[PDB]
């Protein structure tokens, strides 16, 4: 879910 | 004001008391026509009048009205003053410690001491408003912030709004700096008081500070909270660290209110005024340091909750704070429904909504008050706003992560506290939520069908579920789907079993739910007629309590007349006899006559459906009325 974070 | 040596013939410690009041009125008026053009701005014998207070504020022989008026002179005596502030501060310190307690529960109101105390507080707000001054604002807040809701702080809050509206950005920087530096610094005090510093003063001012250069405060300070939020986790080694969950908590609570107010053109544009998370010297093109640092909220969502802690309430509302902040940054900057979804709704098994909520509060309803009673909990207003906004900014994948989470987890795998919290976000949002009701109802009505909701019989939560459910019927129209039937049967049996209330106006309302719950919404009934007999048939000459089964049979009649007593384990030869026999209980009108009112509809049914029982029920009725004809001509 770290890629729903960031961009 | 020029005759100031002759004026010093008054103000003596030995002065007549009415004239100790009367002298103040002249200088109190003079500065209102003069506007401080002499004896104020480092001019005249100002040091002499200003040091005369050292003799006056030291007296003991007083009511609070010499002192009460004296504090009302301060708005002028420290307008624009760059010094002698320590001369004022030490007499304010000696005044506040003597005259006002540490807690207001010292007094019942109408005792003279309390009426005088609240008047000193009025005169200080009268002083604050047209001082516009950071010195007084600081000194006031530390008199307020000692317990919650104790001096009717809702009157005090008005002064903060009033100075936040009418003033310059440079004076407001002075206000905001002084209250921030008070909150920021870590000189040792109670954590509860330490929260109330931001929560019940600073924050109230932020919401009402002027539209332009409010950014000047946040752009000056932003590095501090960001550098604070990134550490301390290896130092939770003693209890005094509640003073620290407080700092991270407040530091979330002084920026969500700045994502609030502020323009989209400063927070997401080619030019990043607030580029100060980094040095900002090179990052001036475009803003994204927000989505660099959402990681901080992420930690505040997804910490795997501790096995044996003893600060869980402060943990809980900390997790809430950063969740509000995640709302506030996302609903401004991260404009895609893909990033409104984001991490914000989509967790790995350290799931959000399981963390924000206390798991032992019985959290019961009251159908009889005096929503913002227990909807008064955190996040609820923000989440109604979040969904309401994006409903104007357009799908099942968003609620799939919610409705089917609380729905498929009918088990204790979520506690009831979680399910009701999810359900509250439905109830207040039906008009925002109509399109998905078809598959939402299986979860949502399963909740009201579940054997416990905390309701001792019917309670306001089941009333809200069943009202929302019915309210969907026109567009949604769920009937005959395989689970709907076996749940509706459990609803009707419960709604009817507990229908009674000691208060007639409430009982009449429970009954009116049934009327629409059948006739607008179910063929799928299996009407609970085996109950209905017991709800009327128990004989006693002074029973009122037969009457409910009369009224209730009147509901199961009036819905275009379903049949009565099909195969329900009871005998027509006994059942109808009692239902007539009720009209012998002539002590109360609603007991006897209402049975006849029902029966005059039963004949109209059975005769027009052409069934044989009117050959007997007409004889049951006729047999009983004859007993009145010979004995009770009026009845």
């Amino acid at each position: 879910v770290d890629d729903l974070l960031d961009m | 004001l020029q005759h100031w040596k002759k004026c010093d013939s008054w103000w003596a410690k030995d002065s007549p008391l009415e004239t100790k009041m009367a002298v103040l009125a002249l200088l109190a008026k003079i500065l209102q026509i003069d506007s401080s053009v002499s004896f104020n701005t480092s001019h005249g014998s100002f040091p002499e009048v200003f040091t005369t207070y050292i003799s006056l504020l030291a007296d003991t022989k007083l009511d609070l009205h010499l002192k009460g008026q004296a504090v009302t002179l301060l708005p002028f005596f420290t307008s624009l003053t760059g010094g002698s502030l320590e001369e004022l501060r030490r007499v304010l310190e000696q005044l506040i410690v003597a005259h006002f307690p540490m807690q207001s529960r010292e007094f019942p109101p109408g005792t003279p001491r309390f009426n005088n105390y609240v008047d000193c507080m009025k005169k200080f707000l009268d002083a604050l408003e047209l001082s516009q001054s950071p010195m007084l604002l600081e000194l006031m807040t530390e008199v307020l912030c000692r317990e919650q809701q104790h001096v009717m702080e809702e009157l005090f809050q008005s002064s903060f709004r009033r100075i936040a509206r009418r003033g310059s950005c440079v004076t407001q920087v002075g206000l905001l700096e002084s209250v921030y530096e008070m909150f920021r610094k870590d000189d040792p005090r109670l954590s509860f008081t330490r929260q109330s510093f931001v929560d019940r003063s600073l924050l109230t001012l932020l919401w009402h500070c002027s539209l332009d250069a409010l950014r000047e405060f946040f752009s000056t300070i932003v590095v501090d909270a960001i550098d604070v939020l990134k550490s301390r986790f290896t130092k939770l080694n003693e209890s005094t660290f509640d003073t620290q969950i407080t700092k991270k908590m407040g530091y979330y609570k002084i920026l969500d209110v700045m994502y609030s107010r502020l323009p989209k053109d400063d927070v997401h544009a080619k030019e990043s005024k607030i580029n100060q998370v980094f040095h900002g010297s090179c990052i001036t093109e475009g803003n994204e340091l927000t989505k660099t640092l959402i990681k901080l909220c992420y930690d505040a969502f997804t910490e795997n909750m501790a096995g044996e802690n003893q600060l869980l309430e402060r943990r809980r509302l900390y997790h809430c704070a950063a969740y509000n902040c995640a709302i506030s940054v996302i609903c401004c900057v991260f404009n895609e429904l893909k990033f409104y979804q984001g991490f914000l709704f989509s967790e790995k098994p350290e799931k959000n909504l399981l963390i924000f909520e206390n798991l032992i509060d019985l959290k019961r309803r009251y159908n009889f008050p005096v929503m913002d009673e227990l909807n008064r909990h955190e996040c609820m207003a923000p989440l109604t706003a979040l969904v309401k906004h994006m409903h104007r900014s357009l799908p099942r994948d968003l609620p799939s992560w919610m409705k089917f989470l609380h729905g498929k987890l009918g088990n204790p795998i979520v506690p009831l506290n979680i399910r009701l919290f999810l359900a509250k976000l439905v109830i207040n949002t039906e008009e925002v939520f109509r399109p998905y009701a078809k598959h939402w109802l299986s979860p949502l009505l399963q909740l009201a069908a579940s054997e416990n909701n905390g309701g001792e019989g019917i309670h306001y939560m089941v009333v809200e579920i069943v009202a929302t459910i019915l309210s969907w019927t026109g567009l949604a129209t769920p009937t005959g789907v395989p689970k709907d039937e076996v749940l509706a049967n459990r609803l009707l049996n419960f709604l009817m079993k507990h229908v009674f209330h000691p208060k007639r106006a409430v009982f009449r309302h429970n009954l009116e739910i049934i009327k629409t719950l059948v006739e607008c919404w179910k063929d799928c009934l299996s009407i609970p007629y085996r109950l209905i007999f017991e709800k009327f048939s128990g004989k006693d000459p002074n029973s009122k309590d037969n009457s409910v089964g009369i009224q209730l049979l009147g509901i199961v009649m009036a819905n275009d007349l379903p049949p009565y007593d099909p195969q329900c384990g009871i005998q027509s030869s006994e059942y109808f006899q009692a239902l007539v026999n009720n009209m012998s209980f002539v002590r109360y009108k609603e007991v006897y006559a209402a049975a006849a009112e029902v029966l005059g509809l039963i004949l109209r049914y059975v005769m027009e459906r052409k069934n044989i029982l009117e050959e007997s029920l007409c004889e049951l009725v006729a047999k009983q009325l004859k007993q009145h004809q010979n004995t009770m001509e009026d009845k």
